């Protein structure tokens, strides 16, 4: 259970790019693969890799 | 109370003129005495709703001449301190919301007078609520004006003087009197003491310069019309909407702002009043 | 079928609020189990259960 | 990858509108059919076919 409402509107505009991105994520959750380490080169839109790197 | 008269010379043959006035609608008038003219101007152009100086210019000034910095001039019902002045052009400049008043919209023909050493003033102490009735009689090198066409009027006293101030910077998120606010709102006021400050006339723009004794600060919150919630006591120079009652009254798009100081139940003559417009997430998103 | 279009810019703050509680509520649609009856007590934020009372 | 961040502010309101549509339909992607051209009669809210036609 974690949450995100009532946020001060002064960093509204924030939150508004939160909703903008996260919802056009949504269309299809897709892993490229998994991964232990971010990578470094050779990323761009639409690539998503699982961190699981230690931690 | 205190009773203050002001008046224009109708012709340049005219020294002084007298005062008389009685108690009530009845009885016989006894002079208070004489005073002399009062310099005064009328406005050109419209005079807009914002603290700090604003230039101005002045048609039909009289006595222009006579004028000093640093006077008080009332117009209307708000007490005003000069600046600066230009002699030729009758431009002056004038610091909005001085002594225990605020600004207010002024159209244009409004007459300003600059009462400072220029007042007829009335020794006898009168208690608030009685209604007088007083006339102005030139005076001239050829005698007295006959009272028969001396002009009347009426007045209802309210205790100026014992009001307290109200508060003086009033600022909203950084900006003064904003119609444009990006979702959490904060209200700035300072506090204002009449014994403190005497004789000295400061204007809004000032900080603060301590409370009085047993005076504080109350808010009104209104619905545009309807009064939802109403915060009494506030002894801060700020004060933020508290999120338990955003979802209760829900958004406001037209808030309506009101504040003023009271001490021991006494209210402050005039107040602040505007109607605000509301902008971020989840406020006017029809555009 | 149904919307929630229609609506003024006046009352639209409880709609993004409701947009800021899907949103997040549907990481994953997970119920913690069926109910015929709203748990009275013991219930926090993270808690789903399927409201199955008669009506 | 695609995106559809970082409009100008001024014309928000019609992405606005988008988002709360797309987010209304998520509450279940349901197509009641697969189609070759685009229902020209006998559609309303809530009626989802897939458009496969040609092109």
């Amino acid at each position: 259970g974690l949450l995100i409402n009532g946020l001060p509107g002064e960093g509204h505009y924030s939150d508004l790019i939160r909703m903008w991105r996260w919802d056009d994520f949504l269309r299809q959750p897709v892993v490229k693969g998994r991964v232990a380490t971010l990578p470094t080169t050779g990323q761009a839109e639409g690539d998503t890799y699982i961190f699981t790197g230690s931690g | 109370s205190y009773l203050a008269a002001l008046a224009e010379a109708p012709t340049s043959l005219s020294q002084s003129y007298t005062l008389t006035d009685r108690v009530g609608s009845s009885g016989a008038f006894v002079d208070r005495g004489t005073g002399d003219w009062c310099p005064t101007g009328l406005l050109a152009a419209e005079l807009p709703l914002a603290a700090g100086p604003n230039v101005v210019t002045l048609t039909n000034a009289t006595r222009l001449e006579d004028v000093t910095v640093g006077q008080a001039a009332v117009v209307d019902d708000e007490i005003v301190r000069v600046d600066a002045v230009n002699y030729a052009s009758g431009t002056v400049t004038l610091a909005r919301g001085c002594a225990d008043t605020v600004p207010a919209k002024h159209l244009a023909g409004a007459r300003v007078w600059f009462y400072d050493t220029f007042e007829a003033v009335d020794e006898t102490v009168y208690s608030q609520g009685v209604t007088l009735q007083a006339r102005l009689l030139t005076n001239t090198s050829e005698g007295q004006l006959a009272p028969a066409l001396a002009a009347t009027d009426s007045l209802t006293l309210t205790g100026r003087q014992g009001k307290p101030y109200p508060p003086g910077q009033f600022r909203i998120n950084g900006s003064a009197y904003p119609t444009k606010v990006y979702g959490a709102l904060s209200v700035s006021w300072a506090k204002r003491d009449r014994i403190g400050q005497a004789d000295q006339l400061i204007d809004t723009t000032v900080g603060n310069i301590g409370p009085e004794d047993g005076a504080t600060v109350t808010l009104q919150v209104y619905s545009g019309t309807t009064l939802k919630r109403t915060y009494a006591g506030l002894t801060s120079s700020s004060w933020s909407y508290p999120l338990a009652e955003d979802m209760a009254d829900g958004p406001l798009q037209d808030v309506r702002l009101v504040l003023r100081s009271v001490r021991d139940g006494i209210d402050s003559w005039q107040q602040h009043d505007i109607t605000i417009e509301r902008h971020g997430l989840g406020f006017r998103l029809g555009e």
